[PDB]
């Protein structure tokens, strides 16, 4: 029902399994334990990736007007590399 | 044709926006924009035989529609509304939107209309059909901070992705 | 209606959602299912203020506008260690690097 995502600095993020499958990368490991350990994604990045999961799933349709997803400039370079690593 | 290639690229970029609604009717657009804040906009196929695309945008008086002309490899706003010399031309339709968006964000034009018959297009935020990918949301943020993506501390693969969509909206 | 949350304790963060009409007790029931600790062994905080089990999330200050999917509101979690409730302790996320000059 839930999976645990662990950042390189040791933070554990527990998110709904359906939400984690937003990531093509996580989809491969979880469909192919219920933990995933990201040795190269730090917590300030991983936390924002998890907010993205909530936002993609809530706003998959346009029934509700889709708000913007705010991203601090300081994280955008790593967030982009993380997003590319996770395929989401 | 270089022009054929420029048109196929413009259509690729349009598919990356997340705010291109394809074959949405003029009344479906009126319903979707009815509750949106002033300036909210989207792009969709035109119903008109002579035009490819139309902008739909919420004004304070309700949603309204502006066709985009494409002639000999350049996009510009429908030339029935103003003289063509005041309707800047673009190889890319997303670039066209970006330009007018950036005009409003930079407060060079506002929601009030000009008194001298020049172009009045108030654009604030696009209406997304669906949540964009995280990579693309990151891309938009980087474009909003710099155009010099090739000096960034990124691998060439991710600079190549940034280079595919340099717009801020 | 919906409020989106991060329940945080030490280095644990739970992403979940609830309704504005949900009670604090219902939230602990969500925590129990995931972390396996009954609600009478839990304390929940908005900032430094303890939340009374009988209140709705709306009555505690969680509205839909302040607890969005893209910006969830933080609920702090403190477990009962034998007789005593532990202090509220949430460990910070790591700090982002300095912005490169071109982006400044
Ligand atoms: C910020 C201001 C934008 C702006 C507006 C104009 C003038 N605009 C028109 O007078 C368009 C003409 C048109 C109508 C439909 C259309 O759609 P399509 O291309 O699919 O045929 C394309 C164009 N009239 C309407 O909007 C009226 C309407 C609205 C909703 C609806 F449900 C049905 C009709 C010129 C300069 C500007 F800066």
């Amino acid at each position: 029902m839930y999976v645990k995502l662990i950042s390189s600095d040791g933070h554990e993020f527990i998110v709904k399994r359906e939400h984690a499958l937003t990531s093509g990368t996580i989809k491969a490991m979880l469909s192919g334990t219920n933990e995933v350990n990201f040795r190269e994604i730090p917590s300030h990045v991983l936390s924002k990736v998890c907010m993205y999961f909530t936002y993609k799933v809530r706003y998959t349709n346009s029934s509700t007007e889709i708000p913007e997803f705010p991203i601090a400039p300081e994280i955008a370079l790593e967030l982009l590399m993380a997003a590319n690593f996770l395929d989401c | 044709s270089m022009q054929a290639a420029r048109l196929a690229k413009a259509l690729r970029e349009l598919g990356q926006t997340g705010w291109y609604w394809g074959s949405m009717t003029v009344n479906e657009a009126k319903e979707k924009l009815k509750e949106a804040p002033e300036g909210t906009f989207l792009i969709r196929d035109s119903s008109h035989s002579d035009y490819l695309l139309t902008i739909s945008v919420k004004t304070s008086a309700g949603p309204t529609n502006l066709r985009i002309e494409y002639q000999d490899g350049k996009f510009r706003l429908d030339s029935i509304i103003c003289v063509k010399s005041k309707l800047k031309q673009f190889d890319s339709v997303v670039h066209l939107i970006d330009y007018y968006v950036q005009m409003c964000k930079d407060k060079r034009t506002g929601p009030e209309a000009p008194r001298n018959g020049t172009v009045h297009l108030y654009l604030t935020k696009p209406l997304y059909t669906s949540a964009p990918s995280l990579q693309h949301l990151c891309r938009l943020t980087i474009n909003k901070c710099t155009g010099a993506i090739w000096g960034l501390p990124l691998p060439t693969r991710l600079k190549d992705y940034l280079e595919e969509y340099k717009f801020q909206v | 209606m919906d409020v989106f949350l991060m329940i945080r304790r030490h280095k644990t963060t739970i992403f979940t959602d609830a309704k504005e009409s949900s009670t604090v007790f219902e939230l602990k029931r969500i925590v129990e299912g995931i972390l396996k600790r009954p609600p009478d062994e839990q304390r929940l905080y908005k900032d430094d203020q303890l939340l009374d089990d009988g209140k709705t999330l709306g009555e505690c200050g969680f509205t839909s506008q302040t607890a969005r999917p893209q910006a969830p509101a933080t609920v702090g979690l403190a477990f009962r260690a034998d007789d005593t409730f532990e202090a509220l302790c949430i460990e910070p996320f790591s700090s982002p690097p300095e912005l490169p000059d071109v982006m400044k």
